């Protein structure tokens, strides 16, 4: 006696998990990329030490993919309303966490890589701040998997 | 306020009410409210109840040169879309002297654990025409403040009621979609036209 | 920012109403009242099909015209000092107009899909018929927006192309590759619309 | 008595939509007119820089 | 038999067909005439040649008029919902198309008139471009006619 | 048989036919008047000849009046929804068409008059552009009248 | 017997009638006043001549008052929905049209007064444009009167 | 019997009658006071006369209070829905009219005092204009009184 | 049999895939194209190297098309509501993901092309950033494939 | 009868009565304090007497408090829907009135204190203007009182 | 007896009491922090003495916490819908009063600390304005408390 | 027994707790990081000690996470709507309170580091204000825990 409309929420959980994490990663890549492009004209040797934020946005994206794929695997044609809402919760948690964490990663990377261009000592501060940002996506992942697996 | 008509089986099982209940045959109207509600001599013979089905057979002896009866035929069932048992009034069956007539019913539906209400459940066009036929019929019926519940009854009380009175209708929804997609275009156009500007200067 | 503040305000109000009404209906148990099925079923398939076609043509034309003027402004301005431009960079204009061409092709194709019903009851109208409605609406929406976006893209890149040509004759023939790829997106939209309508039948 | 449902009218859909959308248009018209006047340029540009 | 409100959608189709085309034409003429005046102050001798964009705006308006009156002709009392929505489709098709065509004709006209003012060689280019915009209005009109005459 | 609330859409036909044409005429006269005032301080002898754009805006208004008055005359109590919708359609067709036309009149009149102050020969061109915009209001009237009588 | 809620649309007609007319009049007075103040610092002799646009706005106010009084007097506790809707139509038609006329009167009054100080010859044209602005509100009043009496 | 929720519209009538009149008076007071400060700094002697616009805004406040109090004294439990809607109409009619009047009085007061500092004889035209602005709120009150006492 | 309205969500799934993918590809293409055009005049030797980002945008478009075709073929008039929701999920997943990816490709391509115009050594880093950006859409494609095939 | 949701309106009335008055007092205090800070650097000797407008904002707050306490005292489970509505009306009456008074007092103080820093005489006139600004809230209070005790 | 959803309004009251007070306190602390940081440059001896506004923001937060805690403590399951509404009222009262107070404290401090840096005399004035702004949150607390007890 | 949709609000609470607090932490991280990267240029020796704001911001995320997981383990299939409401309340409390806190930390740290670059003494006051900012998130945790536990 499982409503057929209930399964929609699980699909939406998977979608959200993918899409919002994707938007966060996209912005994070974007701002860090413009920063890198600006920096590279003056200090090309910093390209590889400065791409790291893009990798971290990529990690936000992989977090989104992991949660979304897990939700998809858990989905079923007669999925219960309770479990489906759990999957929606996981999807929103991870997706919006990734959105926020990516916003942070992008802004931090932009400002930082620019900062290093004029002052190389800042590199350590960059990497610290960037990981502190990525930790938000980690928390999103944590909560998302807990809900998706309950 | 008169009491509803009730069919019982160890307890009330089917319940019906209206402020006004009237019928016509060959366009000659007559009123049934007093002869229907509260009065104990209302013959319910032939009425029948099932967890799946119900048939309420109201009766009046002299009407229109006939011992007339009205069978409201209702049912309930599981719709896989939602866990709920829905209910519907399928049709109305007039029984007349050596004769019968069938009216299909359009919009009397809802969850089986809730009653249903409607102003003017009637066959006349001016009043909603929820009862309908393909064949033109000698019969007219009108139920003003109709309310009914044939499943999950509990004592004399009605359950909470769904109502005909939705915040929208099919026509209104289609109209709103149409006007919204007109308004999108209009706002785009008006924005661009309002962004029009004029130069402050001219050449030599 | 007057009118944009207005659009933002009405948008916020609408979605606030949606959210609050949703919470209230769920809390009051009115999921039976709020059944999307009734909306989707009683909204006549004709409305879907015909909004579909109208958008199919019109959004395509919007893309075409938008891109057209985006690149035409540049073509003219550059041509002021570079008369050679007018004949050459007109390929931007032609590729913009191809979008509206697609618009017609799919619009009329979909128009060949429509037929009356002589039925009112949803059961009588039937799965085939309701599917025809939604499918036409979707194919129209798809083609219309793919064309819109292809058009704006081609227009912008063509504007850039004309401006570049103004400073050097030789570059245009190479930048046009971006224009070709832009048109490819509209073509993808056309293909998707074709597939969506391929198995549709009103009646 | 007997938990009779509140007597919603038959034309509830049409009356409700008329009220809602007419009042929405009225409210928006009022709000926009007020906005336009609120931002009406007082136009003492010949005086502003003497005052300031 | 048919629902009593069926005529509303056909009426909306006719009104849209008129109105969106009219707005497009209005924008086009306004922009074009502005450019015409601007060129005029310096080059009085180009007015008659330059007016053309306003003429093409008139063309798009005429397109709106023909489609609109054609729908009005089909607005019959016993209009089936099918025909009513066909007429609405015709309406939108011509209307939005014309609005876009008006935008295009207007902007292209202003740009072209200003260019011609300095460079007579561009006039043919103006006209050649403008025709590719006006054919869009032709396209919308065509589809609207097909729909209305389904 | 004649749903009770039918009168509403005829009433709105009237209200629109008035109000939207009025707004169009208002914008036209407004912008044209700012232009007239600006030109005056330089070219007094043009003042009387310059007012034509405001006249044409007033003609937008008179179009609104014709349609609205006809609509009101046609507003009978027991109107059918069919005629009520046709009546609304006429209303919108005139009103919004006039709104667009008045916008066009205003912008073009402003541009034309200030140009004329700088260069007299622009006068005929300005009149022509004003005419080509005004025909938009004329079409609004024609479609509205057709819809209303049909 | 008629639906009780009909009274709403009649009272709304009254309210709209007075309110939009009043708002238009307020805009007209306000901008004309700014113009008058800016003008006076130079040419105090033109005060009585320059007051005219404000009077012209007060005319819109009077129009609103007239229709509103008619609506209020005609309301009844058993008003038919037809008549109530009709009253709403009258109210909108005068009020919003008067709002348009109000913007026209105000803008033209401001610009014309400022110019007139710079060039007294403008005054006659400023009167003519003021009159053309008001005839919009007059048309609104005419439509509203016809509606309110039908 | 009338439904219980009917008195909603009467209570809203009173509340709005106070509130919107209050908003209008507040705005007028505000702009007038800014202008008064500015003028006073240079020409302190003119304060006592220049305060007048704020008084005239207080008049709008008075209108609001009068109508609101009248409605409140009229409210009753068994109030007919028709009378209730009448009270709502009156409340809106005074309130938003006072809003328009406060707008006008505020802009006029600002501009007019600012000029008056430089040219005292503007005072006459200023006072006349504020009269013309206040009569708007007076009209609002007349409509409100008619509606409410009816 | 499955409900009549079921197929709607699957139709929307296909449409969303293609349409949002097209939005993404269009933005990426246009942004990279303006960057390329601006760069060409400066450093014409780099055009055929700088193209690549447009190819990445086209890759996002291909990602959209693949999913869209899959949903189109999977779609029929009698799908279960569950599979319809899943088709919608696949469509949105690829589509919005492609949109985010497209913004990424566009911004990164523009900035990087601009940089390399000034400093050739940025090129390889730009390629890496572009790859990481398209990888965002790739994740969406993976999840969409899974959802659709389930 | 007395539906179980009746008291909601009265409760919201109390909330509004406090909250809107509080917002008004907040803005009044904020602006007056900003002006006071600006003035102090130039003329520290004015502080003790110049603080007064903030006190006027406090008076508005007190009005809000009084109405709120009256409402709360009056509430009750079996409150009749009519009493609840009166309570809501009083709440809005006081609250929004106080908000208007707050806007007025704040703007007036911000201007007036600055002016007084540059001119001693303005003080008393400023006080009169603030008195009028608060008078608005006093009217709000009176209306709320009458509505509540009705 | 009570509808089973009655506790919704209680939990919403709790959430409001905490969250809106938190928002107000956050704004106050933020703007006070900007002020402190700005003034620090040339007057570092004022840092430790100038923290008072942040303390008052903390008191805003404290009222929020107190009301929310009382609310939660008193939430029983079958809560009478009456008290649940009252409780939403208490929460809204304290929360939005705290938001108003937060605006007040923040705007006051951001300017007041700067003013003090230039002028030591202001400190007493600033603390006075701050307490007057603080009593706003205090009033909100009083009202919320009376509704919670009631 | 209990309504089946109850779990929706439980999962909403679970999500909200993490997502909103995470948004706050993200904003704080971003602003503080930009401030760090700015200040580093002039005083590169201060970066590690000055990271304390990002270190503090991550704590809001910790809070969000703890409340999220607590709601999660409290969730089950048959929770009563009362409990689901408490879970929603707890989630909203911690999340939005943390959002307010995060805005506070972001602004305060961003200003503070830049100031400290010019005045090392500020650091201590920065820490004080930052504590006063974090306590907002802490209070949200207190209320959320109480609610979720009840």
């Amino acid at each position: 006696n499982n409503p057929e409309y209930s399964s929609f929420f699980g699909v939406m959980g998977a979608s959200s998990a993918m899409v919002f994490s994707a938007m966060g990663a996209a912005y994070g890549t974007a701002k860090s990329g413009t920063g890198i492009a600006a920096m590279s004209v003056m200090r090309p040797e910093l390209i590889m030490k400065s791409i790291i934020p893009v990798v971290m946005a990529g990690i936000i994206a992989i977090y989104g993919l992991v949660v979304a794929v897990l939700i998809a695997n858990s989905l079923t044609d007669g999925i219960t309303l309770y479990r489906s809402f759990l999957q929606l919760g996981a999807g929103l948690s991870v997706g919006l966490s990734g959105l926020a964490a990516g916003f942070a990663i992008g802004i931090v990377g932009d400002a930082g890589v620019r900062g290093t261009a004029q002052q190389p000592r800042l590199f350590v501060g960059m990497i610290l701040i960037l990981i502190f940002a990525e930790v938000l996506g980690l928390y999103g992942l944590i909560v998302a998997l807990i809900l998706s697996t309950k | 306020i008169h009491p509803p008509v009730s069919y019982n089986d160890t307890a009330p099982r089917i319940l019906f009410w209206a402020q006004n209940f009237s019928v016509a045959y060959k366009d000659e109207w007559k009123d049934l409210t007093s002869l229907t509600f509260g009065v104990e001599n209302l013959n319910l013979t032939g009425s029948f109840w099932n967890d799946s089905f119900a048939m309420l057979s109201l009766t009046y002896e002299p009407l229109f040169g006939a011992t007339v009866t009205f069978k409201f035929i209702l049912a309930s069932r599981f719709y896989p879309v939602s866990a709920r048992y829905w209910f519907t009034m399928e049709r109305l069956e007039i029984h007349s002297n050596g004769s019968v007539a069938h009216f299909n019913v359009s919009q009397v539906t809802g969850p089986s654990i809730y009653s249903f209400h409607c102003e003017y459940v009637s066959s006349l066009s001016k009043k909603g025409s929820l009862l309908v036929t393909n064949v033109p019929s000698l019969w007219q019926m009108t139920l003003h403040n109709f309310q009914i519940q044939a499943f999950n009854v509990t004592g004399e009380q009605f359950s909470y009621a769904s109502d005909c009175a939705g915040f929208f209708s099919p026509g209104i929804w289609m109209g709103l979609l149409t006007t919204l997609f007109m308004l999108f275009i209009f706002t785009y156009g008006l924005h661009m036209i309002l962004s029009l500007k004029t130069m402050d200067r001219f050449d030599d | 920012t007057g009118l944009e503040l207005l659009y933002l305000g009405i948008f916020v109000a609408f979605w606030a109403c949606m959210i609050v009404v949703g919470i209230c209906y769920t809390i009051f148990d009115l999921g039976f009242r709020f059944d999307v099925a009734w909306f989707l079923t009683e909204t006549s398939p004709f409305m879907w099909s015909n909004l579909g076609i109208g958008l199919a043509i019109s959004l395509s034309v919007v893309g075409a015209a938008w891109g057209i003027y985006i690149t035409g402004s540049s073509i003219i301005g550059g041509g002021v000092k570079a008369p050679r431009i007018k004949t050459k960079n007109l390929v931007s204009i032609i590729f913009c107009e191809a979008v509206a061409i697609y618009g017609i092709i799919m619009a009329i194709v979909i128009s060949n899909m429509a037929e009356p019903f002589s039925a009112t009851d949803p059961k009588a109208i039937g799965h085939r018929n309701y599917h025809a409605g939604y499918s036409m609406f979707g194919a129209g929406l798809t083609v219309g927006l793919s064309n819109l976006f292809c058009g704006v893209c081609v227009g912008i890149v063509g504007s850039g192309a004309a401006l570049a040509d103004a400073q050097n004759p030789s570059l245009f023939v190479k930048i046009l590759i971006v224009e070709i790829f832009g048109s490819a997106i509209g073509l993808f939209g056309v293909i998707v619309a074709i597939l969506q309508t391929s198995r549709v039948k009103m009646g | 008595p007997y938990n009779l449902a509140y007597k919603y009218n038959l034309e509830y859909s049409v009356v409700f939509n008329l009220v809602l959308w007419i009042m929405t248009g009225l409210a928006l018209a009022v709000i926009i007119t007020s906005y336009n006047i609120w931002n009406m340029d007082p136009g003492y540009d010949s005086i502003i820089y003497r005052m300031t």
